């Protein structure tokens, strides 16, 4: 595959390490640039990296339950930043406990995610559609 | 402040408190004066201290759930419920992950949009927000004693209050609260904010006033070596009694081979005591609490309970005091409360099933034992020697030079050096060693049993491996076989 | 027939043969000629004896439900739900109460109803009813080898339509399918018509067929004392083996003491292959089966699983090559495939959480082992007594004198005289010895064993500690203390 | 009171026996004349025994599942038998399965049960119940 890249974090208060460790490995083991930014980051860190990158997708791992709250937002200050029609995925464990998932994608997509995983996704599925997104299956 | 491994005086205290209740409004709530006759007023059932030390006389393991949400009359029903449906033995409350950070700002925005969404968006109850009269609220509408379980390097504030609303013990410690927990914060910072912690409950017990702590274990929760695992928390133990804590809890976190995990937590609870009285601490009365498989859960709930089930078992042959409950929704969300009813009932009826049975010394269990108490003090050796006889600089140099290594720590101050894999039994081992300072002899044992993992699975000790093992238990094994 | 422990000669058996083909019209369709080439074709993944071989070769134990209704369809669908969705090592049929009576009337009747009312109205799969063609419909359905799993004093021609069904395991014995399962039935004839099941199965050995046999080990599964259990098993695989059965699975039902348990499965394997060999029998494949708690359980189905996994931790531990699931339905009905399932998922997550793991020697464990092999030889050694050197006619004897004496059985050729009760740890002793032949040493050791339990709560030993044991699981656990 | 009489035992095909010792411990326990018939027992042994003991209620457990089937018919043998207005109990499980236990009970009682017993009835409330229906509480 073709190389490009994306941002590669975990947002908010959230600190959990080991998913962002193996995305990371999986991800570039696939042929992508991944721009790590790690735990713990406020929208702001992965807009930076992708400006200062030019990524072609940032990826928003969120773990804790509260990305529901956290992941509010991103679109429109990606908009603000000049980064318009880029890829935002949202995975991990989004929001607090079990939800019927049909209602979750929606609350996601309607805040602007291109794409929204749930519990236990493999990498391999978001490399499918990562390479499919930017056509290079 | 300058760290040192010496309780602070009284003085140096209370300029700390003066500072630690400025942090939030609800600090306005705490009196000291007015929480021990508080405190002093709680009957013995609602005490945690008192209560282990009743279980431990018993020879009888405690279950413990996790569980909080953000709104206080939400989270009284869901802990109600947990005592009254899953007969609990201890109540926590989990505190969520802004308070853990610091950001009561937050923490009240999550208030608010929980109220409006009629469902908790907090990972947990924010105890800094609730403040005192909340904290104790809680108390009062439960009839089982209350701990605070979070993950919170600068906990003072949050002490300040659960304390003085009648919670009676706090788990949590300066490495086992930053490492697993934080990306920026110092080991020295966080020391210094857990002596704030431990002085804290160090002044109550000055005032007859008995409180519990719990150093947290099981820390990244992912694949850590027993003997790293143990002395992290025989350190925090040893700091603990520094600032005057009498009543400590030590735990360790399920690896899934029985005999590694019971040697892991008579190791931990023999070498803890065998630490505290060299260094002079003579009245502290050790407990001993073991975690359910804090690694990936497998998604299938009859799977789950596997998980749970198995790992009460080796709790209970373990003698553990106290045994902390998984739920059936662990891989997916926060456990709704009769998920965890499920997970306390399950766990409770095993204990019961195995009432007062206890793993018999074997050769296999000695040479185990002796195995990780020679790894345990290998380290602390080397951390007393980096702090010339003082364990907090020397835990602050263990941590710099990698002497102490916590696999997957997120803590930039972590050297992420060491790396775990599990043996051709399913046991935990060291595959990388880093700068962690064991004798050839303790390397060549690790290396010689994972070798029998490469002869049995046709395939060289890896990285690879290492990825495996991690997913195994959600794929429904302990060991991460080929396929 | 008289009843002798000696080979029935090809003559003799093949005139039982034409008497007992005629008991039912689907006796016509088992031609043995065909039968064994039927057999021989069957791949060596769905022959139960050839898979036994495999697990005890790999250090596995494979995980078995049980399972039936009355329609041959939906009997299918189930299996085959249990065999995916469950992951089942090994499929049952589980036969139906009135087959096990020789009611195939009753079991007519009751397939037309379960067609009427569109569920089962039968307890198992009528075997005899369906024939040699249905058997064979439901192996052809699966892809994992097939055992019947009954209770039937009477199983002549069940076993011949089975075994010319496909089906490779027989479970059963003279004493174990008729004390527990039969009022009226002599203890010889039960003996002489095992001794046909053992000859048929002695027949397909001879032409290169093999098909396991499994005496029931649990019996009443109501505090079945392991020596009294276990001398059963190895009288049932003597007398097999003496038909011609070369590949046997002796079993044990878990009595909740995890040492006491362990110890009965290695003394049941040791002893059961020491006599074999002792009589001459020295080409017999010696395999183990425990079942999970065959009392009272829980209606909680959390609580349930507390029971199964620990249970299954048991078995693992034990190096068991089979375990029996139990369900979360298991206190209210027979269980839906979804229940089944679950169960089988449980158990086998448990067991993949302890791949390769064994309980290690210790002296407790020593001990334990010591008095189980004691005792089972005291029994064993008055049984051949009694029948001068005949085993068989030393078991009839054995049930005259109360030598051998099932708790709880309705046989009346039973004694009922012997009373079981637990200890203070949980293990299954004797309270009332009645005629049970051992030296003082032995009773001795139980009544010691059993004063701790009265110190402990208070009371003297009694029948109504025995009422509280039947009831303690289902009440939430192993030991029936006081309130 | 004034020694009554129960026949008690477990229909049909049905072995389980451990239900029926502590049943006829606990019924005899509280003052009952306790025939017990035991295991394997046919309908008619039930009624025989009613009869030569003139007992005042006739307890049938059923634990194996069939005495759906088995149970079918017991009333109208007593009446034809001379027993008019005995009572009639049956519990244990009954049925085969979990199911939805007043659409169970309704369907004894259509078959001229007395009174039906759920799973894990203890048997001091079959023993409560018993001594109001003949009113010697
Ligand atoms: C290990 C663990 C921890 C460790 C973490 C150590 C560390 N620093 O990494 C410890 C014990 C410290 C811990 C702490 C807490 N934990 Co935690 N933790 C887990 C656990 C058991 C497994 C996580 C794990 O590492 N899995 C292995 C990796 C490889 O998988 P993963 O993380 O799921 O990531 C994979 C997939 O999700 C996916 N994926 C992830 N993101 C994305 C993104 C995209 C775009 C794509 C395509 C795919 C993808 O691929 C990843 C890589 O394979 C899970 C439960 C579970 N899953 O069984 C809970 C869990 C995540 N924890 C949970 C919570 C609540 C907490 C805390 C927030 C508690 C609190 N109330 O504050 C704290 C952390 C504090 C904080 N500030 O955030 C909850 C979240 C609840 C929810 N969402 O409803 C979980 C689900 C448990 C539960 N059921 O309650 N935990
Ligand atoms: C022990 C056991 C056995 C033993 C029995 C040994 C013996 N001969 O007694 C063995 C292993 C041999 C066995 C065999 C089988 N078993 Co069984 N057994 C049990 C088990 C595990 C506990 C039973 C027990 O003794 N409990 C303790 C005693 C004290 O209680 P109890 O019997 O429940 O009786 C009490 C109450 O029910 C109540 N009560 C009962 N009758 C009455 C009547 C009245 C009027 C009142 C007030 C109260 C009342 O009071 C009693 C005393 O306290 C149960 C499951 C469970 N409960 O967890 C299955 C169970 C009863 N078995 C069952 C079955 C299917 C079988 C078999 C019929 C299998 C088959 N397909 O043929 C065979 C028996 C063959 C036959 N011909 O009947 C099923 C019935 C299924 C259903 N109804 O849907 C059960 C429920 C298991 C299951 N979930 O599948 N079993
Ligand atoms: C660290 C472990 O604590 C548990 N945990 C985390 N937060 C909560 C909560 N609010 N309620 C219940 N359990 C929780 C999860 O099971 C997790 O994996
Ligand atoms: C003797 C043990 O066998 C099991 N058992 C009996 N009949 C069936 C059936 N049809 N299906 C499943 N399990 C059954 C029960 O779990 C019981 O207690
Ligand atoms: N130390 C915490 C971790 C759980 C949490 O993150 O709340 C405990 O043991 O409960
Ligand atoms: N002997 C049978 C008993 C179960 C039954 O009665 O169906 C078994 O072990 O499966």
């Amino acid at each position: 595959m073709e190389k490009k890249t994306i941002v590669l974090g975990v947002i908010g208060s959230d600190c959990h390490a080991v998913g962002n460790k193996i995305l990371d490995h999986a991800f570039t083991n696939a042929g992508f640039n991944v721009v790590n930014i790690g735990v713990l980051s406020p929208q702001e860190n992965f807009i930076k990296a992708a400006i200062e990158t030019k990524a072609d997708a940032i990826l928003v791992s969120s773990l804790y339950g509260q990305g529901e709250i956290d992941c509010k937002g991103l679109r429109q200050k990606c908009d603000e930043a000049g980064l318009e029609g880029i890829l935002l995925y949202v995975g991990g464990n989004i929001v607090v406990g079990k939800q019927h998932w049909p209602d979750v994608e929606k609350r996601f997509k309607d805040m602007g995610y291109d794409r929204v995983y749930a519990p236990g996704t493999p990498p391999e599925v978001g490399i499918a559609d990562l390479k499919k997104d930017l056509n290079i299956e | 402040m300058e760290l040192k491994n010496k309780k602070w005086t009284d003085e140096e205290f209370h300029k700390q408190r003066e500072e630690v209740l400025q942090q939030w409004p609800t600090g306005k709530e705490v009196d000291l004066q007015e929480a021990v006759d508080y405190l002093k007023k709680i009957p013995a059932e609602k005490n945690f201290a008192e209560k282990l030390v009743l279980a431990k006389k018993k020879g009888i393991t405690m279950a413990q759930p996790r569980a909080g949400v953000a709104l206080l009359d939400e989270h009284i029903e869901l802990l109600r419920y947990l005592q009254d449906e899953g007969g609990a033995d201890f109540l926590p409350s989990t505190i969520d992950a802004y308070t853990r950070q610091n950001r009561y700002d937050e923490c009240e925005n999550g208030i608010k949009e929980s109220e409006k969404a009629g469902r908790s968006l907090l990972n947990g109850f924010p105890g800094v927000n609730f403040g005192v009269k909340g904290c104790r609220k809680v108390l009062e509408a439960v009839n089982l004693p209350l701990q605070a379980r979070h993950g919170t390097p600068d906990s003072r504030l949050l002490a300040e209050i659960i304390h003085a609303g009648g919670w009676t013990s706090n788990e949590g410690g300066g490495i086992s609260y930053n490492v697993p927990y934080a990306k920026n914060v110092t080991i020295e910072k966080s020391l210094l904010d857990w002596q704030y912690c431990d002085r804290l409950v160090g002044f109550y017990e000055e005032q007859g006033v008995h409180i519990n702590r719990e150093p947290f274990g099981p820390l990244t929760g992912t694949l850590v070596p027993p003997s790293m695992s143990n002395a992290v928390g025989i350190t925090e133990a040893l700091l603990a009694a520094e600032q005057g804590v009498k009543n400590i809890t030590v735990g360790y976190g399920e690896c899934g081979n029985m005999i590694q995990d019971i040697a892991a937590l008579r190791c931990l609870e023999e070498q803890t005591n065998e630490y505290l009285k060299a260094y002079g601490y003579n009245d502290v009365f050790v407990t001993t609490v073991f975690h359910q498989w804090m690694g990936g859960f497998p998604q299938d709930e009859s799977k789950a309970f596997g998980v749970i089930v198995t790992a009460t078992t080796i709790a209970a042959l373990a003698g553990a005091t106290k045994v902390i409950v998984k739920t059936p929704h662990e891989a997916i969300g926060i456990p709704t409360k009769e998920a965890n009813a499920a997970g306390i009932k399950a766990t409770k009826m095993a204990l019961n099933m195995l009432e007062g049975q206890r793993m018999p010394m074997s050769k296999e269990l000695e040479t185990e034992m002796a195995v990780i108490k020679a790894e345990t003090k290998c380290i602390l050796d080397k951390m007393f020697e980096l702090g010339k006889g003082d364990l907090a600089i020397g835990t602050v140099k263990a941590f710099e030079t990698g002497v102490m290594d916590i696999p997957f720590g997120p803590s930039k101050y972590n050297a992420g050096k060491m790396m775990p894999v599990r043996d051709n039994l399913g046991c935990v081992r060291y595959l990388e060693f880093g700068n962690v300072p064991f004798t050839e002899e303790i390397k060549n044992y690790n290396r010689e049993r994972l070798q029998e993992r490469a002869k049995f699975e046709g395939r060289d000790v890896s990285f690879q491996m290492v990825i495996d093992d991690i997913f195994a238990v959600g794929k429904g094994r302990l060991i991460g076989r080929p396929e």
